[PDB]
């Protein structure tokens, strides 16, 4: 059971004088020969993808910062200095910019893999909490970063996603001014964002430290509602070399596609308007902040008192909870409820591979995510308003009511024993 | 005493910690160079009355647009009913009703109001810049960030934006100038 | 058909004669109003694009406007190390440094320069000081051409730029019919250069990396199939 | 023996559900209730001082970077923007600048405490190695940082301490250009230095992580040549609350003095010439890089073929080893030998409190350090040249020959037993 | 004796009348050649130093040179938000923004302005275009005054600045003998302000922190003496 | 085979890693905007021959100083013996002996050398700027960074600096100009 196999430091004198600093003991006993089940599909790779992508972003950023100059008058020029003069330039920038896209794409699949195979269910709450914390940090990071080029979309995205904090009453304008460094956006905001943007990744790495510490102490989830049967465990092959090699193969494929993009379709995920300098006096059409924030942008700009299911007219009972504040609360709740999940699913069961109704609702949820992604880009004119309202309502409904009802009446399936599934 | 001494040491440590932390949260506030936040003299100077005039100030645009009769009549024909914000956000006067007579502007040092209207070109939803030049579904301004329709006099309509376009404190400089601040 | 360029694909390293033609046009036509500050003059020798003769570059540089200095205010000789000039206002337009990316890009410029036909049969009078373009979409439209809800019934709109070229505005030294269409294509390619000079290096890197990573991935697949063999043989 | 007292997680349900993430187990069992001897004097505090100073510097820097603009044309102006407009300004800058001084002062006492009480002797080699690595990183950091204000001393200090790398043959100019971003100093160097300067502190923290991991696995030295007698250990009180409170008291005193300096004598340790903008065309008199690099500056500019003990005329046997290269090697060796110490002292003994000859030689070494500090500021004219040569020679002599001879014939003392020294 | 200032110590928050006098002196004498770019004009209302009336500040600002713009090249009215002007070359000197720190500082300025006496009895002819100072140390010296190995036998050296003031150059509105010495002291204090405006806040913070930390340290000493009591009582 | 396949996978991984690392070490090299490194026309234009003339170029100063007879005679009276660097660093000619006849400069397009000398104002020790205007113990230049005494013609003396002050490639522009590059 949970064989650590510390190696007893019996190799030789080198492995015996290393009794001063244990380090190799840690690596070997824990982070390399960690028994993992055999039943792992191709959905348990994306964590390696995320770690590599994080390293990539940190490196490329440390390189760019050697040529980026945070100032309204010299940011655009420095970016062009990069893409033209520097030796590698375009590569670093395109790899930095697009890799953010892959990062978020990979976390999406990392998260939805989790919702299916009960990875939030006990005893794996801490991992979930830490993951939501990370998600928040990395969203804030990417936001701070999209601003640095001082293009045109930078300015206005910052403007609105800071007016949010100002929507709330009493302490809105104060926070807004304390965050922007002033009444509106200017170089001060740029300096804050650069610093902050150059600091959070390390916090993320530490949090990834705790993320990795947790699921090593707590066994990796597995396609089944079963554990490694610790009591000797013919199942649960080790990590190295088997799963290391599997993950590296998938990672090679992913990097292949990523570099093909970088080299042929690099400006595809971007907004052309970010290639024109900023004008605080003129706003372009369809700001469309980005593609990894459209869901929440839509959940925000949906509630506007423009439907018979408009709960804003009812929330107006209290004269303080206006629309804006309502949408902001709705977004914060869209995330808080995803974090609260493990204490809402009242099921003494596990992976939805044995819960059909859950399968249907979950695929509807994935569809809802895609729809929200597609709607945040389209105007607030009919019919898109009804669509956004329906989708947000279903998100909240799933995460609040649907899981309890299932946990109550959702066991028409024969659960599998013997995690050694030699089929 | 055990309790008193221990708890007092802890309290003093906490107080010192807070006194050290506060400035790390104070430096991010507006600095003195941002404290200035003063006025601007924009000269109307025959810009062909009726289209628009925009000028930068305080980091935000200040819209100075003449009036087109059709725009005017549409304005003056708006009863307070069915008007989201009837407060006439203009700070050059009290909270008087959001009426075009009060909402257009001072009268050149003369006596007339249905000819000029200078407001803050900042959407009250989240601070975007609406597009002018007769746009939207009300012959006024349209915000492209979320779709808020403004009217001729700038009062909010058809969107999430709660209130109309504010009007800063401004007076005239004897028939060719504007004082913003 | 769509008049695809050379670089439109996995290959097409910027046929350079096209770019020299675009340069002959840009400096003699577009430069009167437009500028390219984000473009050094020393790039007209760097590989990939117009590999002109450096001496001609220094000559053409000294023959341009006067960029004064950064340390001692004094009108210099506009050395190549400096950037192309900037036309800012009073009847002038934006900077074309990266206009090929702020819009499939070059096709916009081609189909824009192409198309300034007379005013249609909805507003033949047109406008004073503004001219009509088939493809610009961010211009004003008269009320006579708008529909019942503000949308325009015209394909394009009214742009503040006049027609840049006539039937035979300039001569090509290489020998080629210098009609409007060829000039438009050439200048579009030149602007795409000014925006993406490191395109060919991009493509070559992409090829090399695709190859090396396919190799690595194949080898890893073999290693995986091997290691996982004694556990996937009876089923 | 080595009582960890994991606490068995018997507190309550909170301390039992924490069996998902061990964290509190780590803290309690190891990093708080770590048995430390009773015989500790006031020299075992400076590590807490260093940790706090590092945190202070990191914080103040993260704040400054919100207003500093890396560029030749806007650095000085941004520094003045800080010292005038910003709310706290002068405080952050003076605390950042001077705290570096305290940092190095504190590491000096941390290191010399070590040389006395045989803390480099076995079984504490890894700590020593890690500490020298750190010292290097933090020297490089402070150097990169003194440049950012783009004053006058910045430029020339950078110039010379980069010409060093160019002294060596074959690969000198290449490295010089690859480090400066060009033939000479300009904005590129500034960007590199800012980035680098804003990144190494985290590496230092990690290295401090390993630094703390090591001497927790290996017992804290103790004033004597004795261990905690693991086999139950009435000696070795715990860390919390006793030594925590002692260290915090000393730290309060140190911060008191430090803030008195900051508020009354802040520009004392600085160079006034760093308040005039840079002129690449004019060099001031007595550049005098700083005060924590004068020892090595002197060891460098001492060997010049100007003494009968001039080994440069002899090293000229090989036509490649000229003077400059010789001084550079001498400096690198001045540090490498301090790192090699634990394998040079051939003594089966410990703290020099029982080795008199060692006491005398060690106090001579401290005097040599002070002298080198005082000499790097004075010209290379007679007599200072002889002084610098003598001092460098003694440094090398100590660390190479003196310790072996002692380890041979240096045991006229009765060693103390019973680390419980109830005298 | 040494004519210590007010701020020379643990107290001395910049007696402001002295600074107003120094300002009368600086704008009417030193400003002809020197500048203080690193100094905003609005600081003449901020506390600590000359708490002048804002309106007078705006007037004095508009009455200065023309600082053109940063966005649209056009000679503006020079609003207070801008910085003091800059005199750069052609018989002009450095910037006095932080000259009180690039040298005990203000005493240098006092004992420098003080001292321009005639040429000594080693080189009475002197030099054409250069004038003599008894305290500047970074100036040239004639060979007649140097020793056998290049060192100068004079106290100071020859500075390119002429004598700035005579016996009664300007009047003080408050009523005070405006001799050279008082003006020198006043202008020295003004420059020290221009360099260290946040001095008094520095001192007050230092006091507060010394107090709080002494308190904390005393309490920790008591706690230590207590905890370590049962182990240090028999000896 | 076990050995071949495993080792080959490792080799390919290593190769890819190195191909990815190299640019992270290449970007820090001089960029194309630093590649330029071209020439400068400084006009002597009667600057009162005998004191000095300094101009910025390539990021370093280029010293153009006329000659003072006493400085000259001290120069021409220096035998190659007791001269640290006798190579005449000047790159406008071969490694000819560091003699004042070759070491002063071209002759205005005429025939004379003991009147002008333009060298690179960069100490060969570590790149500091020596102080001019007759300084040091040899009537020339003195480096304040470590104490290196230069002579009248710029040859190193009395210090760690190994070689004299180099002389860039320069020719005259017909009696009032200098071409640096
Ligand atoms: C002045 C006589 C011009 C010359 C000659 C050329 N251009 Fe221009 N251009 C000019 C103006 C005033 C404008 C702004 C138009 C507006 O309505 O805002 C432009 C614009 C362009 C654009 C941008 C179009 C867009 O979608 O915003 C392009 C791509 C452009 N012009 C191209 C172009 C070329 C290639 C020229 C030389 C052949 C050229 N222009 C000449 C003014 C003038
Ligand atoms: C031109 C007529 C001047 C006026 C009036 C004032 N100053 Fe000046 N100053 C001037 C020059 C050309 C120089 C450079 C001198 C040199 O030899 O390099 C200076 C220098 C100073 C300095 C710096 C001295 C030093 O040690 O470097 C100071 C502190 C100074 N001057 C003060 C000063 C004051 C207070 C003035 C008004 C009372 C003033 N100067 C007027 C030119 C001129
Ligand atoms: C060491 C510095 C650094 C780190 C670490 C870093 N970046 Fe950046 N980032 C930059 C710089 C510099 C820019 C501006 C240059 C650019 O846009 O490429 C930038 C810009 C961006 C942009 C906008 C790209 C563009 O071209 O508009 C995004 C998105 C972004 N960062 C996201 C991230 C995310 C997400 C992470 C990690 C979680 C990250 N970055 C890590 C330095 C860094
Ligand atoms: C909001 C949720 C969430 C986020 C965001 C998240 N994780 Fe996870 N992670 C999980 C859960 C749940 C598991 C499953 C743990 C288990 O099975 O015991 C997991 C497992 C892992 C694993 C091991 C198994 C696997 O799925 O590969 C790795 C490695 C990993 N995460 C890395 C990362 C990294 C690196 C990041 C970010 C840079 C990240 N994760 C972001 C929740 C998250
Ligand atoms: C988050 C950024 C950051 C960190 C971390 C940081 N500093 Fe700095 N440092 C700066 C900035 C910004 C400046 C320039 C402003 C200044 O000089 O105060 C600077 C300047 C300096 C200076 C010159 C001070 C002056 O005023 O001339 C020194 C010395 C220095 N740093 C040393 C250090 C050392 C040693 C460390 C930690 C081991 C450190 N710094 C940590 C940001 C930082
Ligand atoms: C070059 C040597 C060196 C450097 C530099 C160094 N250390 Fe140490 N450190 C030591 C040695 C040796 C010990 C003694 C360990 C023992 O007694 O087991 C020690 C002990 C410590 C201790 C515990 C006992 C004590 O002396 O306080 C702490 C805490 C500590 N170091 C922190 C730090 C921090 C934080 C830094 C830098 C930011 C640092 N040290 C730099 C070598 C070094
Ligand atoms: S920001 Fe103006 S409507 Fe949303
Ligand atoms: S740098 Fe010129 S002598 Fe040391």
């Amino acid at each position: 059971s949970g064989i650590p196999h510390d190696h007893y430091e019996p190799k030789t004198g080198i492995e015996k004088w290393l009794h001063d600093r244990l380090p190799i003991v840690g690596l070997v006993y824990d982070t390399i020969m960690i028994p993992t089940p055999k039943n792992l599909n191709w959905w348990w790779i994306w964590g390696i993808v995320l770690a590599f992508t994080l390293v990539l972003q940190i490196v490329t950023g440390i390189v760019l910062a050697m040529h980026y100059t945070p100032h309204v008058d010299l940011a655009f020029a420095s970016v062009e200095h990069i893409m033209r003069d520097v030796n590698g330039g375009w590569a670093m920038r395109y790899i930095h910019a697009n890799g953010a896209s892959l990062f978020f794409l990979a976390v999406y699949i990392h998260i939805f893999r989790g919702l299916y195979y009960g990875s939030y269910k006990a005893p794996r709450e801490i991992t979930w909490i830490v993951g939501m914390v990370i998600y928040l940090l990395m969203m804030g990071t990417a936001f701070m970063g999209y601003v640095l080029p001082w293009g045109q979309m930078s300015f206005w995205g910052a403007t609105v996603i800071t007016g949010l904090f100002g929507a709330i009453p009493g302490i809105g304008p104060s926070i807004q001014a304390w965050l922007l460094g002033g009444p509106a956006v200017d170089n001060a905001t740029l300096n804050r964002f650069f610093s902050l943007h150059y600091l959070l990744p390390f916090v993320i790495a530490a949090l990834v430290a705790i993320h990795i510490w947790a699921f090593h102490t707590t066994g990796n989830n597995n396609p089944t509602g079963v554990e490694v049967r610790r009591t000797a465990e013919k199942d649960t092959l080790p990590f190295w070399p088997y799963f290391v090699i599997k993950d590296l193969f998938a990672l090679a494929l992913v990097l292949l596609g990523f570099f093909a993009v970088v080299a042929y379709m690099p400006n595809y995920l971007g907004h052309p308007d970010n290639y024109v300098q900023a004008n605080p006096l003129s706003t372009p059409a369809h700001i469309v902040p980005e593609w990894y924030f459209l869901p929440f942008y839509a959940i925000l700009r949906a509630f506007a008192a423009d439907v018979w299911v408009v709960i804003l007219v009812d929330g107006l009972t209290f004269g303080i909870v206006d629309a804006k504040f309502f949408g902001v609360i709705a977004m914060f709740g869209a995330i808080a409820v995803m974090a609260l999940a493990p204490w809402l699913d009242t099921s003494k069961v596990r992976s939805g591979a044995y819960r059909p109704k859950f399968r249907m609702w979950f695929w509807f949820l994935v569809l809802d995510f895609v729809v929200l992604t597609w709607v945040g880009a389209m105007p607030t004119e009919y019919p898109y308003d009804w669509i956004s309202l329906i989708a947000s309502t279903y998100w909240f409904a799933y995460f609040l009511v649907i899981l309890p009802l299932l946990g109550a009446t959702e066991k028409p399936e024969p659960i599998p024993a013997s995690i050694e599934e030699d089929f | 005493r055990r309790d008193f001494l221990y708890h007092a040491t802890a309290a003093t440590g906490v107080v010192v910690t807070g006194a050290a932390v506060w400035p790390l949260i104070n430096q991010m506030n507006a600095s003195a160079d941002v404290k200035a936040m003063a006025s601007i003299f924009v000269d109307v100077s025959a810009v062909e009355v009726g289209t628009q005039l925009t000028v930068k100030w305080r980091g935000k645009p200040v819209f100075i647009r003449r009036r087109d009769e059709k725009d005017i009549e549409l304005a003056r024909s708006v009863p307070l009913g069915a008007l989201r914000d009837t407060s006439a956000e203009n700070a050059n006067k009290p909270g008087a009703e959001a009426t075009d007579e009060n909402r257009t502007l001072p009268a050149f040092d003369g006596t007339n109001t249905g000819e000029w209207l200078v407001m803050l070109g900042v959407c009250t939803h989240l601070g975007c810049v609406p597009m002018g030049d007769k746009s939207g579904d009300f012959g006024g301004w349209f915000c492209p960030c979320h779709g808020s329709h403004y009217d001729s006099a700038g009062r909010i309509r058809k969107g999430p934006a709660p209130r109309n376009l504010d009007i800063p404190v401004a007076a005239f400089v004897d028939e060719t100038t504007i004082k913003l601040g | 058909p769509d008049h695809a360029f050379s670089f439109e694909g996995i290959f097409g390293k910027y046929d350079q004669a096209q770019l020299r033609r675009g340069f002959q046009v840009y400096n003699e036509v577009c430069s009167a109003c437009h500028g390219m500050k984000f473009v050094p003059i020393r790039t007209l020798a760097d590989d990939g694009g117009p590999q002109l003769d450096p001496t001609f570059v220094r000559e053409y540089a000294a023959g341009l406007d006067t960029i004064i200095d950064k340390d001692s205010g004094e009108e210099r000789d506009r050395k190549e190390t400096d950037m192309f000039p900037t036309r800012v206002g009073d009847g002038m337009g934006p900077d074309l440094s990266v206009m090929a990316k702020a819009r499939g890009g070059p096709e916009y410029i081609y189909n824009y320069v192409i198309g300034f036909e007379e005013n249609p049969e909805c507003a033949p009078e047109g406008i004073d000081g503004y001219y009509y373009n088939k493809t610009f979409q961010i211009g004003g439209v008269p009320d006579t051409c708008k529909d019942a809800a503000g949308v325009k019934i015209t394909h394009g709109s009214w742009a503040r730029m006049p027609p840049p070229l006539v039937d035979d505005q300039v001569t090509y030294e290489d020998g080629t019919p210098a009609t409007v269409d060829q000039m438009a294509q050439d200048v579009s390619a030149f602007l795409m250069w000014a925006a993406e000079p490191k395109l060919v290096a991009r493509k070559q890197m992409g090829l090399v990396a695709m190859v090396m990573l396919g190799l690595l991935s194949v080898m890893l697949y073999l290693t995986n199939k091997r290691l996982w063999a004694p556990y996937k043989g009876h089923k």
